[PDB]
């Protein structure tokens, strides 16, 4: 029981702690858009929609 | 490696698929750019609006 | 399956420990329980056994009516507040052979008297099982109780599960 | 086994020829007989929905 | 859709192509793999569905249905493989051929848009289920459960395929994006009470409809534990999403037609808790828990109100995680004892303290403690179908009552009390049962923290 | 922050320290010690993470969905109108499901801030409240788990017909 | 008749006290334990938790309050009710009779 539940935290904090440092280094250095009325004659791209960074980055890479 | 070249076949799926989604929205474009809601005037030097 | 004298000494006791759940103080229930000694020595000398189960009768619809309805219980005994509370504690000896070699690692003298006793469970067996054979009747035993070890060198049979089970307080 | 697949392409190509040919020929048959019997098949005039009126059934 | 598809199918070549002994070990890690991209058909809107081509299409209740199905498959691997040791090679390798080809037939029933591929997929998960059954079952009875199993679901589907083929006829298409647009009112006649009985007893059986149900104790107490998990968690929710689905198309003909079936799922739901209560074999048990469970489903369907859609949605969900632990816990003892008996081994807490553990949390999601999903589900649904009837909340209130009851009498008799005595081969828990149970647990108690994704298209 | 006249306030009224006691109010110190300790290493922190903002300065928009013709203006069965209608009607309801929401908002926090005084000073809240309510109730109220533009457009010409009715007889 | 015994029930702790449960062959079942643990837990739950905590407004419940919001705002400021009982617009319906 004692192994599983170290194994456990193991493999957890293997992507969890890098996943961790990285949303905490992206919202620091790279931060949030800022809201912003549609310049006129300007076509945004639908991934320019949203305001955090990573559901920036999902919606242009997969969506 | 003849040892882990089985690894590369549910990998290759997945592209293939992802592959075949995308040529298959290419026969699904009788209304790029027509409908009421969307329809716009082409950007300078765009050749379609989606793909 | 309970003889005449067996039930009248059931009784007994039972009164006593209703009495004192009523009297609760000392002194009061020594006073009540030598009357109640002095009822039963009032006929312990009946020989006409038809008239002694009707006075065993009769005395035990007397304590039904009279007994405590929430008597004293032994804090351990069946029912007490104490039954059964260290049954969470208490682990099967068989459990320490699936123990991880490093966790036996930490006790290797336990663990080295504990084959000792392996060794001597697996050389008693066969005799245990051989004396139990050749003192059981034809048609199976009549009672529970088993022998003890007739000769030198041997142990009673069917033993182990009573010698090795858990204790009392067993953490 | 490379003749099993060649077999079954070879067969499966003209069958599936035959099969596109008799669809073909099923929808030129049907427009044929909608174009000579107009009278049978008269363009109706759609009404819109606000114009049609529909029984309105609450889920309550 | 082809990008789960192809590697769905990709994956029986992977396992026949295996070196001997990594047959186990290729299909999980790829299965999963698979389960990973799975979590792409979330790019659902707010006002479309996600509609790929002509053929398959996801929206916000065939995306969570998908999810749980492709995340089921590594899960069914990992359950199976220890009781399928001493099978030689090339039938494990057809074992696990069978649940590829399932979830290839499952991923494409939730996401046809046509109900004729609908019916076509969703009878074809009969055969390999069937196979599962009857090959890698245990006991004698397996033979008779899988026939038991095969003609209810023909039974009720059978009617389904003249329904959904005369529909066509007469309204022109069986596309499920047109049946929204061209959908007409069910007139009242006695050919269209046939006709709504048609279109609905074939996913009635499947859910089970209370006393349409006895197929299913037989089929659990004879399958091996990967077909009870396949069959609790997602074959259970064919006939939800089916009656999720074909509902459209039978208003309002439904207000009337449903009071016998919610008489019977009301009072059924009572009866088959107050059932579980008395049950002697942990594995029957669970399978009667099931038929409570989704009583209050086939209610939330037939009420047709967005909080009952959103609550069977959820709940469908939620017991398929929480069904399918339980038959893995209940398995996992029975790999000890050899018997599905309750109460052959008891006080099992003082010799695996962590599976233990497991039990506990499996039983607090069976009962339904906020805030977990569960909950969410069963309470949406008591929601609206106080609004339906304010007398429901007697039946509801009763059955949570009996719930817990037997939900925590399950955990007391196997877990607590002393130790049987002869029973000495207990072995600490390996760590593929715990990683098992974790799989389940897991992902159940994060969604709490995320709802939206498991409450449909209603939210 | 957020618009104030969408999430309107009042003007707050704090009344100003009148000590009778000469004992220290325990409460100003512990402001003061909160300030310093909590507050200001925590501005700090912050204004480190505004500067690294600025320097990386980025944009995101507000979609703007032009309007369609409505179901009303549909052919029978011309499913690529009724589609765009049927679009256009969904995102009408999560709007106004949210519009409520924000109604409901302003009440919540009218009663919370009135204090003992509620029941007199949050009448226009409640009574905004009972109207838009209304009109929600009236829109989509009863259409269903299988709601549609079609069922909802069924809907008024009920109400509308009945409303007519009544004008008749009156 | 002629049928082979049934075979004892096999611990696989034995052999191996280190087994994890997954094969009997110590070298596979470490390896099998590792994908279950890094694929199932490292990546699917860890890096699908974070891919869904980080979706792009699902199902625009966030646009929809930003509207609701841009709606209050101009029928608030133009004296306009904040919501209407119809749903469409009455001049474009013509009702029966
Ligand atoms: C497990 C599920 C995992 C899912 C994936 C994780 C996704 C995720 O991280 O989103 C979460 C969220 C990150 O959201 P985000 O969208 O990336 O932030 C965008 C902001 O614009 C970002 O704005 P920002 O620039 O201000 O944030 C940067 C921030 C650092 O912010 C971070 O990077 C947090 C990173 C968290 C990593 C994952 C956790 O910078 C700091 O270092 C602040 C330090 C202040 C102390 C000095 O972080 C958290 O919520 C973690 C906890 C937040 C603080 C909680 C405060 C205590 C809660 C009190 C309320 C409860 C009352 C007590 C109840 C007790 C019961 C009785
Ligand atoms: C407190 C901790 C902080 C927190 O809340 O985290 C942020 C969020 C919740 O907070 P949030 O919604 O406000 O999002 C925070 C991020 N911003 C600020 C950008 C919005 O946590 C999550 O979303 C966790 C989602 C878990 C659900 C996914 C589980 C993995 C699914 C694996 C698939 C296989 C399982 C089977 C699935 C069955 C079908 C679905
Ligand atoms: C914790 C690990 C998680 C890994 C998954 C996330 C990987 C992506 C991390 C964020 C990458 C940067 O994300 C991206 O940053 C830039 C801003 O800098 C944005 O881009 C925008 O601003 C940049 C300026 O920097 C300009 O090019 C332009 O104005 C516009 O494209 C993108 O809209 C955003 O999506
Ligand atoms: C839950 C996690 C899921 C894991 C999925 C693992 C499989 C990964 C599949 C990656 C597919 C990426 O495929 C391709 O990537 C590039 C960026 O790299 C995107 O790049 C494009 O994004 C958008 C698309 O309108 C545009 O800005 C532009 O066309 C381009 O930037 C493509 O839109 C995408 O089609
Ligand atoms: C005309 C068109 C024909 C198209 C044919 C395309 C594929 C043709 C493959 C020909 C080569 C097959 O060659 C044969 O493959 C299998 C696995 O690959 C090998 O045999 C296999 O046995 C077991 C699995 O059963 C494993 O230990 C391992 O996968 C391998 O040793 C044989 O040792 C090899 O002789
Ligand atoms: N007697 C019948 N009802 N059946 C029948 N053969 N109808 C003839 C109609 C038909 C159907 C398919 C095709 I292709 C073609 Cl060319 C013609």
């Amino acid at each position: 029981d004692k192994r599983f539940l170290k194994l456990l935290r193991f493999y957890i904090l293997l992507t969890g702690i890098p996943v961790a440092i990285g949303i905490t280094l992206i919202n620091v250095f790279i931060g949030e858009a800022e809201l912003a009325e549609i310049p006129e004659g300007y076509v945004p791209e639908h991934w320019e929609y949203f305001k955090h960074p990573i559901s920036r980055w999902i919606a242009r890479t997969f969506f | 490696v003849r040892d882990h070249w089985v690894h590369v076949l549910v990998p290759m799926g997945f592209v293939f698929g992802y592959y075949l989604d995308r040529k298959n929205d290419e026969k699904l474009t009788a209304f790029r750019n027509k409908s009421l809601l969307y329809k716009r005037e082409l950007k300078p030097n765009e050749e379609v609006t989606w793909k | 399956y309970l003889t005449h004298q067996q039930k009248v000494l059931r009784l007994y006791k039972r009164a006593l420990r209703h009495l004192e759940s009523w009297c609760i103080h000392r002194d009061k229930y020594r006073y009540f329980a030598c009357l109640l000694r002095a009822r039963f020595d009032e006929h312990k000398n009946e020989k006409d056994m038809v008239k002694a189960t009707q006075l065993l009768r009769e005395a035990e619809e007397e304590f039904w009516h009279g007994q405590h309805p929430q008597p004293y219980i032994f804090p351990e005994s069946p029912g007490g507040t104490s039954y059964e509370r260290y049954e969470c504690y208490k682990v099967p000896e068989w459990c320490l052979d699936d123990w991880h070699p490093s966790e036996k690692a930490m006790y290797p003298d336990y663990f080295a008297k504990r084959e000792q006793w392996k060794k001597l469970r697996r050389e008693s067996w066969e005799r245990e099982v051989k004396q139990l054979q050749e003192e059981t009747p034809v048609g199976g035993p009549r009672t529970e109780a088993l022998p003890p070890a007739r000769k030198q060198g041997d142990l009673p049979p069917l033993w182990w599960h009573i010698v090795t089970r858990p204790r009392e307080r067993p953490m | 086994q490379l003749l099993y697949i060649t077999s079954f392409v070879f067969v499966g190509y003209y069958l599936l020829k035959r099969q596109d040919y008799m669809y073909a020929v099923r929808d030129h048959d049907m427009f044929s007989y909608i174009k000579s019997h107009p009278e049978d098949f008269p363009e109706k005039d759609k009404k819109t929905y606000g114009e049609v009126f529909e029984e309105f059934h609450p889920v309550r | 859709m082809l990008k789960y598809i192809i590697p769905t199918i990709m994956l029986m070549p992977l396992t026949w192509l295996s070196k001997n002994n990594m047959i186990w070990v290729n299909s999980t890690a790829h299965s999963l793999l698979i389960s990973f991209t799975s979590l792409l058909l979330m790019n659902q809107f707010g006002d479309n569905s996600l509609n790929f081509s002509l053929l398959f299409f996801s929206d916000s209740l065939s995306t969570p249905l998908l999810i749980l199905t492709m995340w089921l498959l590594p899960l069914m691997l990992m359950a199976s493989q220890h009781h399928l040791s001493k099978e030689n090679l090339t039938r494990k390798k057809l074992f696990i051929t069978m649940l590829i080809s399932l979830q290839l037939f499952l991923i494409m029933t939730f996401t046809a848009m046509e109900l004729i591929l609908f019916y076509i997929l969703f009878e074809a998960t009969l055969v390999p289920t069937l196979i599962i059954i009857t090959r890698w079952g245990n006991q004698t009875e397996r033979l008779n459960a899988g026939l038991y199993f095969l003609f209810y679901t023909l039974a009720g589907s059978l009617p389904l395929l003249v329904a959904l083929i005369y529909i066509q006829n007469t309204v022109g298409s069986l596309n499920f994006l047109m049946l929204q647009y061209w959908v007409q009112p069910v007139h009242n006649s006695w050919s269209n009470v046939f006709m709504w009985l048609a279109c609905m007893m074939a996913f009635m059986v499947k859910m089970p409809l209370y006393g349409l149900h006895l197929w299913l104790p037989k089929a659990h107490v004879e399958a091996p534990i990967a077909g009870s998990m396949v069959l609790a968690a997602v074959l259970l929710k064919l006939g939800g999403y089916g009656m999720l689905r074909i509902t459209l198309i039978l208003n309002p003909m439904t207000d009337f037609m449903a009071y016998p079936f919610i008489m019977l799922s009301l009072w059924g739901m009572i009866m088959t808790s107050s059932i579980c209560l008395r049950q002697t074999d942990l594995k029957s048990l669970i399978a009667y828990s099931s038929v409570s469970h989704m009583a209050l489903v086939i209610v939330a369907i037939l009420i047709q109100t967005p909080w009952s859609y959103m609550g069977a949605t959820a709940l469908m969900i939620a017991h398929g995680l929480t069904s399918s632990m339980l038959f893995c816990l209940a398995n996992s003892n029975y790999e000890r004892i050899h018997s599905r008996t309750m109460i052959l081994a008891r006080g099992l807490q003082t010799l695996l303290p962590l599976m233990a553990t497991w039990w506990l949390l499996a039983s607090l999601t069976n009962l339904a403690l906020p805030p977990t999903i569960n909950l969410i589900g069963e309470l949406f649904v008591v929601m609206s179908t106080f609004s339906w009837s304010n007398i429901t909340i007697i039946l509801m209130g009763v059955n949570m009552v009996i719930t817990a009851l037997y939900s925590l009498y399950m955990l007391i008799m196997t877990q607590r009390g002393k130790y049987t005595y002869h029973i000495n081969n207990i072995s600490p828990s390996f760590t593929r049962e715990n990683a098992l149970m974790s799989l389940h647990i897991l992902p159940l108690l994060l969604l709490t923290l995320n709802p939206k994704i498991i409450l449909g298209p209603l939210y | 922050s957020w618009d104030k006249d969408v999430y309107p306030e009042p003007p707050r009224r704090t009344p100003a320290p009148s000590p009778q006691t000469s004992l220290p109010n325990p409460i100003t110190y512990l402001t003061k010690a909160f300030d310093l300790l909590v507050d200001r290493p925590v501005t700090l922190v912050r204004e480190f993470i505004e500067r690294q903002h600025a320097k990386n300065k980025y944009y995101y928009y507000h979609r703007e969905f032009r309007r369609v013709p409505d179901i009303t203006e549909c052919q029978e069965k011309d499913v690529l109108c009724m589609f765009e209608a049927e679009m256009q009607w969904r995102r009408d309801y999560k709007v106004d499901q949210e519009i409520v929401n924000i109604i409901q908002e302003r009440l919540k926090a009218c009663q919370q801030r009135e204090g003992e005084s509620h029941r007199q000073n949050c009448a226009k809240e409640l009574e905004q409240f009972t109207q838009v309510v209304k009109a929600y109730q009236d829109r989509y109220h009863d259409l269903g788990a299988h709601y549609s533009a079609r069922k909802c457009l069924a809907k008024q010409k009920q109400r509308m017909l009945a409303e007519r009715k009544a004008a008749k007889e009156a | 008749w002629q049928e082979d015994p049934e075979p004892e029930d096999e611990n696989l702790y034995e052999k191996n006290p280190d087994s994890h449960g997954y094969d009997k062959d110590p070298a596979v079942d470490i390896w099998n334990m590792r994908v279950v643990f890094f694929f199932g837990f490292s990546i699917v739950l860890v890096l699908g938790s974070t891919f869904v905590a980080y979706l792009p407004d699902y199902r625009m419940q966030e646009w929809a309050r930003r509207e609701a919001e841009r709606l209050v705002k101009y029928r608030e400021a133009h004296g306009l009710p904040i919501m209407e009982s119809n749903c469409f617009d009455p001049s474009k319906i013509q009702l029966p009779e």
